[PDB]
């Protein structure tokens, strides 16, 4: 959590920095890359302090848990112990969760800075221009437009809006499905309750699981929660994300609080969209599995669609998926540092994961980002201090390419305690080959005291 | 007998309270079934709106959102499932029938329509810039009036004597409210177009032995002569088989402020 917030503090440095470039000044490439890396390495160290709590924490109350379920239990209760039941579902949100954080610290401070054309009505324009119509004086020309003015006018007549409300539709659809992809939901409901849209506000309110605590006939009275015909509700709003007559963007909004993936990945546009879109349906996908197990409805003659409710996960496939899309730009973030170690800290995968920080010395030893490097060694102090094991010849020449950048971008100093992170034999014999190149006597005095104030064996060293 | 008699330990009264408004809850939808059912067959081929309202007056919420996805209205069929129980959506539609006032839209919405979000929104009546008024109780009979009281103006927590309260805080003359209940007569009057224009000389103004029965059970002391008048059963004041077999299970029950002349009246 602290090395979040030294490298959050330098990713807002170097923000304040490029913020500050003049537009194509070739010299700022190095400062937005940098910025990009420590961005990225910031949201890591994010992933690693969430699912290495879980895994720790699962691993103490494991021999505990004899649970019993109600035979009265609601939607809420059977995720409720859904959640305390299963780590692949918990693990899959925290991963949710997580993607969710990154979009919302891309968003900022910036959601009352939005302008639209429409200020006192929705749609304004049309409504405007259907009140003008209606005057015996229009000598104006007849545009094909609605004619009625509920929102589901210009998909039951086959009708557009004049472009100022259908430009402010598709802003604010973007801008609803920017807050969904943030967590950011009840944003959405305020932004669609501030544009006068009241009824999309009610329609993003209606995945909520149902509750009724008074069923157990307490002592005082408690509020019902959620929508008691949710799976209903998302098979409607699954028929609305499949007319290509509703906007991309509010198609993929149905889709990500319904489970449809098929009509969401065509609007997630990045390697975090893309990842987020599996995860946020692969937790909404188990959740019906166990809810469609455990709660008994009847008489209810639809049913969800069996791409989905027939749906296989696993950690793994969601990460072969993601090297089967065609989206060009995935398939090239897919291949990056950062994203490489989120896949494996999702997969737990410790062993693959020191393969491939061998496959990276192997061919890039000398050219590898110093920062990268950092973050490489303090991974493994942080498996280590947690008694995880790790390919040890890896990690020792992870060290030895740590301490070799170390002496070679200009420090002496810090070497002492990245050396007696090592058995005695490799930690004296690379703190002396270190010394082997120290010829200035006040810089000898000075790296055998850092010695000694890292518990070296100075007398095997020297 | 079926839902507290399961139970193997003394019910507690808050069980029993909504156990009765569960029964009474069925007893409201299947006391205005055959008018709906027969309301449908005539409005569906002209006005789904009107079909989808009735449907809604007997809480037949999944036959009107069928409605709505058969008609074309998706997105009423969508509003209409989320509202079974939901407050935020019905604080959410009273902002929109604010907004829709104030901006003089309104007056671009079909009067039907905005009935159904006024029932949705637990507003009785809605006030209109054209300064019409929609009364949603309009045109109804008192059982699905109270309904509209038991399931749309009141939370899922209350009781029927708040629901019963608030339909004759609704049919009265007050100095501050016009009346938007139906006054709400024996099932023999019912649908009749019967605005009684306050008889002259009767004091008291007739209704049905059920609203008389939900008295007597909410007041120990309310009235039993207007309870077994046989013109708050049948359309005939001949016809005392019921008023007789009321009175002799009421004296059963311990009920004992009939008066002998009374008595006697029924006896002979």
């Amino acid at each position: 959590e602290e090395y979040e917030n030294i490298c959050g503090s330098q990713v807002n440095i170097l923000s304040k920095i490029v913020s500050r470039a003049t537009p194509g000044l070739q010299k700022f490439s190095k400062t937005a890359s940098m910025l990009w890396l420590l961005q990225q390495e910031m949201v890591t160290w994010r992933l690693l302090a969430s699912l290495y709590r879980d895994r720790i924490q699962s691993a103490l109350e494991e021999e505990s848990v004899f649970a019993v379920t109600a035979v009265n239990a609601s939607e809420k209760t059977v995720v409720e112990a859904l959640f305390q039941r299963d780590s692949l579902v918990r693990q899959s949100q925290l991963v949710v969760d997580w993607l969710e954080s990154i979009a919302k610290d891309e968003i900022g401070e910036f959601s009352d800075n939005i302008e639209f054309y429409a200020k006192s009505v929705y749609w304004e324009n049309t409504l405007h221009t259907l009140k003008q119509r209606q005057l015996t004086s229009y000598v104006g020309s007849v545009r094909p437009l609605v004619t009625e003015l509920d929102p589901d006018a210009p998909i039951r007549q086959k009708m557009p809006l004049d472009d100022l409300d259908r430009e402010d539709e598709v802003r604010l659809l973007k801008y609803l499905f920017t807050l969904i992809r943030a967590g950011m939901t009840e944003e959405a409901q305020r932004l669609c309750k501030r544009c006068g849209q009241a009824w999309r506000a009610a329609t993003l309110e209606g995945w909520k699981l149902y509750h009724d605590p008074n069923v157990n006939g307490g002592t005082e009275l408690e509020p019902v929660e959620g929508n008691p015909y949710r799976r209903i509700w998302k098979i409607s709003c699954w028929r609305m994300a499949e007319d290509e007559l509703f906007n991309r963007y509010e198609r993929a909004i149905y889709a990500a609080l319904s489970g449809n993936l098929k009509q969401l990945l065509p609007v997630c546009d990045t390697w975090e969209d893309t990842v987020w879109a599996y995860f946020r349906v692969m937790v909404d996908s188990l959740v019906e599995q166990e809810i469609q197990t455990s709660v008994a409805t009847l008489d209810e003659t639809e049913e969800l669609p069996r791409e989905y409710l027939g749906a296989n996960w696993t950690l793994e496939k969601v990460f072969e998926e993601l090297q089967a899309t065609d989206k060009k730009r995935v398939l090239e973030e897919n291949q990056e540092h950062y994203h490489i170690v989120q896949k494996f800290l999702i997969l737990g995968d410790i062993d693959g994961l020191m393969d491939e920080f061998s496959k990276w010395l192997s061919k890039s030893r000398n050219n590898l980002p110093g920062h990268l490097l950092r973050f490489m060694t303090h991974l493994i102090l942080f498996f280590r201090t947690l008694g995880l094991q790790t390919k040890e010849e890896v990690s020792i020449e992870v060290l030895k390419t740590y301490i070799q950048l170390l002496i070679r971008e200009k420090h002496t100093n810090l070497i002492a305690f990245y050396t007696c992170h090592l058995p005695q034999d490799l930690a004296v014999a690379q703190y002396a080959l270190f010394l082997e190149s120290v010829t200035e006597f006040e810089q000898r005095h000075h790296c055998l005291e850092l010695a000694k104030e890292a518990d070296l064996d100075v007398a095997t060293i020297t | 007998l079926k839902e507290l008699d399961s139970q193997l330990n003394e019910p507690r009264e808050y069980i029993q309270i909504l156990e009765r408004r569960r029964a009474f809850s069925r007893w409201l939808s299947c006391t205005a079934t055959p008018q709906i059912e027969e309301e449908v067959s005539l409005t569906q081929k002209n006005s789904p709106v009107e079909a989808v309202f009735s449907y809604l007056t007997g809480k037949r919420i999944s036959e009107a959102c069928s409605l709505a996805q058969q008609s074309g209205d998706h997105r009423l069929a969508l509003l209409l499932s989320q509202f079974v129980g939901s407050q935020s959506v019905r604080e959410l539609l009273t902002m929109q029938l604010v907004d829709w006032h104030q901006l003089q839209a309104d007056s671009f919405i079909q009067d039907e329509r905005l009935r159904i979000f006024a029932l949705l929104a637990g507003k009785p009546v809605w006030q209109l810039s054209e300064k019409k008024q929609i009364n949603v109780c309009s045109q109804l009979d008192w059982k699905r009036s109270l309904a509209i009281h038991l399931w749309y103006l009141l939370p899922p927590t209350a009781s029927i004597s708040r629901a019963l309260s608030m339909y004759e805080e609704a049919f009265q003359n007050t100095s501050d409210s016009d009346r938007y209940a139906c006054s709400p007569l024996p099932s023999y009057l019912e649908g009749s177009g019967c605005v009684i224009a306050e008889e002259q000389n009767s004091q008291t103004p007739l209704r049905d032995v059920c609203f008389h029965l939900l008295k007597l059970y909410s007041d120990r002391h309310y009235d039993l002569n207007q309870l077994l008048e046989p013109r708050s059963i049948t359309a005939d004041p001949l016809d005392y088989r019921l008023s007789w077999h009321l009175w002799e299970v009421l004296r059963a029950l311990n009920y004992t402020h009939l008066s002998a002349q009374c008595e006697g009246v029924l006896q002979a």
